[PDB]
Order: C-alpha cells, then structure tokens, then sequence
RNA sequence: GUCGCGGCGCGCCGAGGGCCCGACGCCUGGCGGAGAAUCAGGGUUCGACUCCGGAGAGCGGGCCUGCGAGACGGCCCGCACAUCCAAGGACGGCAGCAGGCGCGGAACUUGCCCAAUGCGCGGCGCGCGGCGGCGCGACGGGGUGCGCGCGAGUCAGGCGGGCCCACCCCGACCCGCCAGGGCAAGGCUGGUGCCAGCAGCCGCGGUAAUUCCAGCUCGGCGAGCGUCGCGCGGCGCUGCUGCAGUUGAAACGCCCGUAGUUGGCCCCCCGCCGCCACGAGGAAACGGGAGCGCUCCAGGCAGGUUGGA
RNA sequence: AUCCGGUCGAUCCUGCCGGAGCGCGACGCUCUCCCCAAGGACGAAGCCAUGCAUGCCUCAGGACGCGGCGGAC
C-alpha cells in the first residue's frame, strides 16, 4: 500500500440523543454567551473530554484502594488533571474528580486566561485578539482560541514582543 | 542571526566528518539565509541542509556536516547537495 | 391530467460567534409571538 | 420454570433460539430471501428506467384527490413498477422516453399515507435532479 | 511409487466405517483470522481492501528448466473469443501501472523520479515504493469582527524539495440547507376552495386553511444541511441475565416409554476429572495505557544524561 | 441503565405502526483558509487499442556474444 493507510484518526464529540430539549436548548446558549464559543459542537467536544476521565475514574474506584493499577492509573490521572488547572491541588483524592463539571475545562483556554488578567475587555474582543496573534505563551505566538494553558505556562501569557500594540 | 548555536556533535572518522545540530535564533527579524550565519558555524567544506521555522518565527533548526578534506566531500555527499551548493552543477 | 400546477401558475446579519452572541442578548414572551411582533 | 436450566443445557438453549427466531416477522423479512428475490430494486438504493406512461390515481377514504405518476420500466431487470412525482407541477418535465432515477418512499417497501399500490418515487428526470428543477435552480433543454 | 509416511496405487483377504452429541444430501449475491460498526452489564451484525495465511491468472488439462514452479509479463494441446496477411502463413491473454469500452445507483492522471524505505546482481536496475495531479467518501483546526487592528489574496527574497509546489519565516501593497398543528425547538397578509397540493404516523384542503402555494417574522444544525437503502440501538417485540401461555396469540385428548436433561441425605486427610489462582510460550498494527507543547488538534515516537514502560 | 404520537363517547391493557441516536454507501443543494486522508470491491474472475512494470556482472578499444547470478521474491 502506500504508507498514508496506516495512518489513525478519530472523532472527538458526542451529539446528544433528543436534540429539540428546551431547558438544555438555552441553557446551551447560556454557554455560548459566557464564553465566545463559534458553534455547539465546541461544546460537544468539551462533554467528550470530561466523559473519558469520568470513565476512567469509576474503573478504579470499583477496584481496591491497595491494587497496583489504582496506584498506578489513579496517580497518573491526578498528575495530569492538575498541571492543566482542570483541578486544584487541595483535591488530591480520586473520589474528588466525578464531581467536575464542564466549566472547569472552559475556564483553562486561552481565551478565558486573558480575560481573567484583564488583557482584554471581554471574551468576544479577547477570540479577535486572539485570531490576530496578538498574544504570546511563554514567548512563542499562539493562534488556537481552544488552546490549553497548564499551570506551569499561566505565569507566562503577554502580549507579543513583534506587534503593532508594543 | 546574531545568534548561532550547535550541539550533539559527533566525531566520525570512518566518513572524514563531523555531525551537529545548529540552532539559529532571531527574534524581531530575519536571518538572510543560510549561506550568510555558514560563517558562524573554512567555509568551503561546511554542508548545511534540514532547516525549519516554527510558528510565530525566531527559532531555527539545522544540520551540519563539516568535513575535513576535499575528496571527502565530492565522495560521500548526495550528488543533488553537490549541485545545490553550485560545487559540481554537471 | 390537465389541472397539475393549478394552483401554482394562479398565485446581511452578523455570522458565526457574533450571530450566537446577538440571539444571547436577544433571549436572556415567545420568539415570534404576535405581541412583540 | 418455563424455561430448561441446568450446567449442560447450552445446546438446547441455542437450539430453541435459532428456532423461534423465525417467528419474528421483521427477521424473517430480512434474512429469509424471499424478499431478496422479489424486490424490484433487488437490495439497492436506487434504480434508473425509462417511462412508459403517464397516469393520474385516486386516493384513498377519507382523502379526495388525483395524485400524478408514471409507469416506468427498469433498465436491470426489465420490471414494471409505478412511481409517484411530488412538488406541485412536476409531472410537466416528464416525456414519454425520459430516463429517472427513482427511489424509495420510506418504510423499506410499504405504501405510505393515501396512494394506494405505490411504493417508488421519481428523484432525477433525463439527468437533472427534480426537486432543483422545482425550486427554479436548473432547466431542461426544450 | 514418492523427498517421504499413508488405500496414495495395484493384487489378495475380511465386513467394516458414520448417524437426532444431526450423518448424508442440497443451498450460499461463502475466502479465513488479526479485526470493525453499535453501546450500562449480558449481547447483535459484518468480516471485499493495509498485516498474516490460502487460492487463481479466459476455461480445461499437460510439461520443461531449475535448490525451489504443475510458473502463465515460460512452453504444448482442446474449447470460446479476438489480431496482421500478397491467402502461402504467422500470432494473442491488463484479477500489474495509467487508460478505454461495456455494465451498474456507485469509483481519479494514458504525470515526474530511483533522492528516501527495501530487493537482485554492485553499479545499475525496478509503475515495489516515493513525489505531485483529480478527490465535500470521511476526520481535525481557524473565519465572515472587535472597538480598530487583522486574514484571504498580490508581488519579491528565504527555507524545503531528485526537480517544482504546499506549509512555515522576512519585506512592500490589500453563510447555506431544512422547517414553523402534535410527536418536536419555532406565527400576521394574499392566493386556492376535497381542486391543485401536503402528510414517515395522527391528519390538512369543501370558496375566515395555525398544515397547500407565496410574502414578512421567527426556530434548528451550520461549511455544511436534506433525501433513499442497510447494520446496530430504541426492543425485556427473541428474553442466559430477562418475555408470554384461565379469558388478549399460545399446555399435545390421555397413559406408557428409549435417547437427552435432571436426581435426597451421609465418611476426609487418597486417585482421576471439572472449577479457581498464579506461571511458561507464541505478532505486530488496532484497542487500552506510562512519559513527551507536531503553536492547539486529528497525529506521531519523539526529544534535551535520555526514552519508545 | 431515559422514551414519545396512533384503537375509545371516555378508561386501563396486550399489541404492532410511526418518531427521536450513531455508522456505511448513493442522490440533491451549497462551499472562504489550512492539516490528515479513502478512492471500478458490491451475483460483469465481462472485453481490451497504446506505452511502461526485470535486470545486473569468465575469457578482448569498446560494443556484441559466450559464461554467471536473479527472474519461484
Ligand atoms: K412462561
Ligand atoms: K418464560
Ligand atoms: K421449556
Ligand atoms: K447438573
Ligand atoms: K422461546
Ligand atoms: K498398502
Ligand atoms: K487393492
Ligand atoms: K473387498
Ligand atoms: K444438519
Ligand atoms: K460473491
Ligand atoms: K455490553
Ligand atoms: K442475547
Ligand atoms: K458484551
Ligand atoms: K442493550
Ligand atoms: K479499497
Ligand atoms: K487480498
Ligand atoms: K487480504
Ligand atoms: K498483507
Ligand atoms: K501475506
Ligand atoms: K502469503
Ligand atoms: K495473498
Ligand atoms: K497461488
Ligand atoms: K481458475
Ligand atoms: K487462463
Ligand atoms: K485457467
Ligand atoms: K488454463
Ligand atoms: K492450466
Ligand atoms: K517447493
Ligand atoms: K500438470
Ligand atoms: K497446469
Ligand atoms: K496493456
Ligand atoms: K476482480
Ligand atoms: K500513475
Ligand atoms: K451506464
Ligand atoms: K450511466
Ligand atoms: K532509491
Ligand atoms: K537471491
Ligand atoms: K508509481
Ligand atoms: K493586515
Ligand atoms: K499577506
Ligand atoms: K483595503
Ligand atoms: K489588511
Ligand atoms: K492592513
Ligand atoms: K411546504
Ligand atoms: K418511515
Ligand atoms: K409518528
Ligand atoms: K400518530
Ligand atoms: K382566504
Ligand atoms: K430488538
Ligand atoms: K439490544
Ligand atoms: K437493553
Ligand atoms: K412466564
Ligand atoms: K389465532
Ligand atoms: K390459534
Ligand atoms: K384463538
Ligand atoms: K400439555
Ligand atoms: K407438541
Ligand atoms: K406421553
Ligand atoms: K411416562
Ligand atoms: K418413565
Ligand atoms: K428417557
Ligand atoms: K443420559
Ligand atoms: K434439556
Ligand atoms: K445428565
Ligand atoms: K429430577
Ligand atoms: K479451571
Ligand atoms: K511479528
Ligand atoms: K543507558
Ligand atoms: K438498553
Ligand atoms: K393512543
Ligand atoms: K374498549
Ligand atoms: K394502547
Ligand atoms: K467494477
Ligand atoms: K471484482
Ligand atoms: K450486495
Ligand atoms: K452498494
Ligand atoms: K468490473
Ligand atoms: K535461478
Ligand atoms: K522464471
Ligand atoms: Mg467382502
Ligand atoms: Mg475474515
Ligand atoms: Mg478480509
Ligand atoms: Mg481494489
Ligand atoms: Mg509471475
Ligand atoms: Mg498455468
Ligand atoms: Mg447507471
Ligand atoms: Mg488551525
Ligand atoms: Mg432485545
């Protein structure tokens, strides 16, 4: 064959099952207000990322606090979910992540992090700051809105020293 | 530009050469080329090839291949890199 | 087979985010009750 | 207890299900052949033919009307099927020697609603897609 | 006889061998596995095509050369089809790569190159394979603004590349598709008057139509939406987990009875099963999963003493 | 680990018909930018014009030829 074949991909979102639901209708736009997101599959993917660790989680947890893989899994999922800010330090408990909600992992994109400094107005005037690769993590230019920032790099997020607002 | 940097160099005297990785750093600007920092890394049996630019710019990175004779380099370089330096053109 | 087509032969907004942002403000009593409009 | 238990019974629990599984009528459509054999499209989304008629059927009970349709013979099989043409005015862009794809109306074979006998539907007329030709997108030739 | 064992073949002798724990026969729009689609748990359906194995080269057969072939980009014959010809003769096999005809609902360029990964001989060879072209099958990211700076394009130089291009860097200019009575989110004017038409299912239309045809407004998903067919789910309407059998569909008119299924209580500290646990041994890719900022991401196996557990 | 509309003057059931989700193809309409990527398999293993898909190294200037290895992957 040629070598593209084996090659992988993968869907990354879940759309939900009765789509014509009110309550979760505007509470979808709610969303959509809050956090300047382009369309609901944005938020779609969001509830797939949560719904892997939350699988992982009730794994172990029906398994026993002393197993090798508890110790192993449990630890490795905790050291992940806390670099990305998704969860705090003060939670360093298994039974502490079932509880986390989509909005965690709303509030660590980029276009939430400057906002929260105040280096722009608002959410929509931050996704236009953002497309203009205005804005630098830890000196390298980022142009992702749905960027990731680990705590590590939170420190670190300025405006680019190349630009016309220096 | 300004600012010219090597590691993981390694001694190969089976091939008459020295292996290394160059990173090229130029924040604001340009670097020209690579035919302008060759003098940084004499000049005629340096062999610079695999550059790439990250995004946002300012970082480079390379291969250097730095002989030692001149037969040593007509005789294990890619015929194509020989005619990209202008050394044999055919 | 005579009368088919009786009847028928006898008779820019913000995009994207922007949009989703407009019908935001907009919503937060009908959407297309007669009152309103 | 209605039903054989017991460790060496696998056999006959399989046995009992492989046979009353044919007792269902929606299995026993699907996988018996029969239908297979006489489906006109045999298994297929859809089918192109020529026409061979134009014709005008009454509807059912409580409904009052004369909805349009075409006699139109299968190119694959040489079968003799009626197909129904929606969206007011359409049956105009159907000569007598017009090559349709046609395609099914839903429910896997069954009539729908008040026509009574038919279960096929035009889609594209001499190449050009009817629904287009409806909305006023495209043309035919003359 | 074979490389070799064998009813593999031949002569002689005997009457065995298989079966409701389903033989034999018939049918299959039957290549097998690794796997894939769906999704509480238990399951259902599909295994053309990437790796592994098998079989074939229009259909039957036969064979030579070789360590190795019952070889078809080798040979010989029959059959069914084509090819050139001075009429005597000669001659073919794309289920290889492009390309064409036919058929079908349905599927791309008669491109460049051995620079890479590998193989034969050692220097070449190679439609393996690599690079471009067509490509809304499908996946992933970002836009159609924000309160005032950008990207898409244009022209140059780099970088890359067998050679060109795309990406990246530096310089100067600059929606749509379906709907709006219920299921199911979203309601005023004109036309038509059981007609035209709608409607998956309930139903709508008889000259005041919340449903047809239009205008305005509004709803949903969105560079993607609708229609048709099929698989899974819905479905505890196939039920092992887990259905029903008085009257809704359903207990043979009754008794005997073989195969099958099932069988009280008791000795513990041996053997032989089953069963539970832990090992050894064999394939990767896929699937999980430890660590790592391809700017994020679908990815990949990277990288700055390392690592691919 | 979820249901909803349809049998009646009204009511509780059995029971099917229909709707709501994901995937694979085909059809329609429509399409700004970038990365990845399948692509004559689907009772025609039907028929093929043209060009290309296998070559590389003991004895004389070189070819050519002989000899050799490979063409069974
Ligand atoms: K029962
Ligand atoms: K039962
Ligand atoms: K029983
Ligand atoms: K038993
Ligand atoms: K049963
Ligand atoms: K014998
Ligand atoms: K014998
Ligand atoms: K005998
Ligand atoms: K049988
Ligand atoms: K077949
Ligand atoms: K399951
Ligand atoms: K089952
Ligand atoms: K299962
Ligand atoms: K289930
Ligand atoms: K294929
Ligand atoms: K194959
Ligand atoms: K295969
Ligand atoms: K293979
Ligand atoms: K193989
Ligand atoms: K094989
Ligand atoms: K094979
Ligand atoms: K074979
Ligand atoms: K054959
Ligand atoms: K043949
Ligand atoms: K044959
Ligand atoms: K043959
Ligand atoms: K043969
Ligand atoms: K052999
Ligand atoms: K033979
Ligand atoms: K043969
Ligand atoms: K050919
Ligand atoms: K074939
Ligand atoms: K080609
Ligand atoms: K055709
Ligand atoms: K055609
Ligand atoms: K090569
Ligand atoms: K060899
Ligand atoms: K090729
Ligand atoms: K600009
Ligand atoms: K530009
Ligand atoms: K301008
Ligand atoms: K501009
Ligand atoms: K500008
Ligand atoms: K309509
Ligand atoms: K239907
Ligand atoms: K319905
Ligand atoms: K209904
Ligand atoms: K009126
Ligand atoms: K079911
Ligand atoms: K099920
Ligand atoms: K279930
Ligand atoms: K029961
Ligand atoms: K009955
Ligand atoms: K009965
Ligand atoms: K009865
Ligand atoms: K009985
Ligand atoms: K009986
Ligand atoms: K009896
Ligand atoms: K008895
Ligand atoms: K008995
Ligand atoms: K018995
Ligand atoms: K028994
Ligand atoms: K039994
Ligand atoms: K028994
Ligand atoms: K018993
Ligand atoms: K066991
Ligand atoms: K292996
Ligand atoms: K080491
Ligand atoms: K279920
Ligand atoms: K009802
Ligand atoms: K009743
Ligand atoms: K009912
Ligand atoms: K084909
Ligand atoms: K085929
Ligand atoms: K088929
Ligand atoms: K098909
Ligand atoms: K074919
Ligand atoms: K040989
Ligand atoms: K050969
Ligand atoms: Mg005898
Ligand atoms: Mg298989
Ligand atoms: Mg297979
Ligand atoms: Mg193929
Ligand atoms: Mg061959
Ligand atoms: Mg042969
Ligand atoms: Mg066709
Ligand atoms: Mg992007
Ligand atoms: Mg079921």
């Amino acid at each position: 064959p040629r070598i593209s074949r084996h090659r992988n991909s993968s869907k990354t979102y879940s759309t939900p099952k009765k789509p014509f639901t009110k309550p979760r209708l505007d509470a979808e736009l709610k969303l959509c207000g809050e956090y300047g997101l382009k369309c609901k599959r944005e938020i779609y993917r969001a509830r797939y990322m949560l719904a892997k660790i939350r699988r992982t989680a009730r794994n172990l947890l029906t398994l026993d606090e002393n197993d090798i893989k508890r110790r192993f899994e449990g630890a490795a999922l905790l050291r992940r979910l806390h670099m990305l800010g998704i969860l705090d330090e003060e939670k360093d408990q298994l039974d502490y992540v079932l509880g986390l909600r989509i909005e965690d992992i709303f509030k660590r994109r980029l276009q939430s992090v400057i906002v929260e400094s105040k280096l722009a107005k608002s959410v929509h005037h931050a996704r236009n700051m953002i497309k203009a690769r205005h804005i630098s993590v830890g000196g390298q230019i980022v142009n992702i809105p749905s960027y990731m920032v680990r705590i590590s790099n939170t420190s670190r997020v300025a405006i680019a020293d190349t630009s016309s607002l220096a | 530009e300004i600012t010219v940097k090597v590691r993981k160099v390694l001694n190969n005297p089976l091939l008459q050469r020295q292996q290394c990785v160059v990173d090229v750093l130029h924040p604001g600007c340009t670097y020209e080329s690579k035919e302008a920092i060759k003098a940084k890394v004499d000049q005629k049996n340096i062999v610079l090839y695999g550059f790439k630019t990250s995004f946002g710019g300012g970082h480079t990175v390379g291969f250097c291949n730095a002989y030692q004779n001149m037969d040593a380099l007509m005789k294990y370089e890619p015929g194509f890199r020989k005619i990209r330096c202008g050394l044999i053109e055919a | 087979l005579t009368s088919a087509g009786k009847v028928r032969k006898c008779t820019r907004p913000p995009r994207g985010r922007a949009y989703k942002r407009l019908l935001y403000n907009k919503n937060f009593l009908g959407p297309n009750n007669l009152l309103i409009r | 207890m209605s039903k054989t238990s017991g460790l060496y019974t696998a056999r006959k629990l399989r046995t009992v299900r492989r046979v009353n599984r044919w007792a269902d009528k929606k299995y026993r459509k699907a996988h018996l052949g029969t239908w297979l054999k006489a489906n006109p499209l045999e298994g297929a989304c859809m089918a192109r033919g020529i026409v061979t008629q134009k014709i005008g059927i009454s509807a059912k009970q409580p409904n009052s009307a004369v909805r349009k349709a075409v006699r139109v013979q299968l190119t694959k099989n040489s079968k003799k099927i009626t197909a129904f043409v929606p969206r007011d005015g359409s049956i105009t862009y159907i000569d007598n020697n017009d090559e349709v794809l046609v395609a099914g109306f839903g429910r896997a074979g069954r009539a729908v609603g008040d026509i009574p006998g038919c279960r096929f539907k035009v889609i594209k007329v001499a190449g050009i897609g009817l629904l287009a030709l409806f909305l006023r997108k495209r043309e035919k030739r003359a």
